[PDB]
């Protein structure tokens, strides 16, 4: 779920 | 000792810095004012008890509600963190692997870093400055509740007694990311050489603004010693949680001041 947040973020 | 090196060093201090307050609207020094008392817009209604608890009012096992709620709340932090490492040079053009990596690791302690913040000896700001929590209500609540922000205000007294401002935490947030030693990292260099460059950084700034502090740089790299334990601390909260056989209801005003905390 955290991953997800920053790889989203990252984009 | 003024050369174009240094000048270098500071111009990067300096782009952190403003990245910094372009990505973090919740600052020390705004933290400090209220805690301090210097705000007048709205000061917070402190909370010290289960009677003043209830005068606050102003707001799936219970410990584990209390952790999916404040890592929820923490999104936005997490997305401000990750905006304010594309800021620091070098970062988006390692592997995108290792820029989650990165980030994965180090956003609970950054969030632990500005959580110290809202700290002194006596509480903690809570509800958006709205309240303020004491340490010693918490500490006195029922196991395994009393013991969730205990170690954090060890922490956090130690590390707000190095003084240090935005100016300095920027830089140290930045050397938080670019750790090397991160579980699971592909390219460890390109990431050193950044951090090398942050520490370098680093230590410039600690000359400049704090001449009362010797050892101040070592003293701050102590500090990120204490985010990760404070971090792996939750692991074993985790399975205190899971053997406490203790009745383990909790206040849901108490529940939603914690969800506020991490
Ligand atoms: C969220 C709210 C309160 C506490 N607490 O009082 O200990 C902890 C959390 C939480 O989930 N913290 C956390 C998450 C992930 C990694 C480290 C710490």
């Amino acid at each position: 779920g955290l991953e997800d947040i920053i790889r989203k973020a990252l984009m | 000792q003024l050369n174009p090196e240094s000048a270098d060093l500071r111009a990067l201090a300096k782009h952190l810095y403003d990245s910094y307050i372009k990505s973090f609207p919740l600052t020390k020094a705004k933290a400090r004012a209220i805690l301090t008392g210097k705000t007048t817009d709205k000061s917070p209604f402190v909370i010290y008890d289960m009677n003043s608890l209830m005068m606050g009012e102003d707001k799936k096992e219970v410990a584990i509600r209390i952790f999916q709620g404040c890592q929820f709340r923490s999104v936005e932090a997490v997305q401000e963190i990750t905006e304010y490492a594309k800021s620091i040079p070098g970062f988006v053009n390692l592997d995108l692997n290792d820029q989650v990596t990165l980030l994965k690791y180090g956003v609970h302690e950054i969030i632990y870093t500005m959580l110290a913040s809202l700290m002194n000896k006596d509480g903690v700001l809570i509800s958006e400055g709205q309240g303020f929590m004491t340490r010693e209500f918490l500490k006195s609540l029922r196991k395994p509740f009393g013991d969730f922000m205990e170690p954090k205000f060890e922490f956090a007294v130690k590390f707000n007694a190095l003084e240090l401002d935005d100016s300095d935490l920027a830089i140290f947030i930045a050397v938080i990311i670019l750790s090397g030693d991160r579980p699971g990292l592909l390219n460890v260099k390109p990431i050193e050489d950044i951090q090398d460059n942050l520490l370098q950084a680093l230590e410039l700034q600690l000359k400049l603004n704090h001449p009362e502090s010797s050892q101040l740089f070592a003293k701050l790299l102590q500090k990120m010693t204490d985010l990760r334990q404070i971090v792996t601390e939750h692991v074993q909260l985790l399975q205190v949680i899971k053997k406490t056989e203790t009745d383990m209801s909790l206040h849901p005003l108490l529940q939603e001041i914690y969800k506020d905390l991490y």
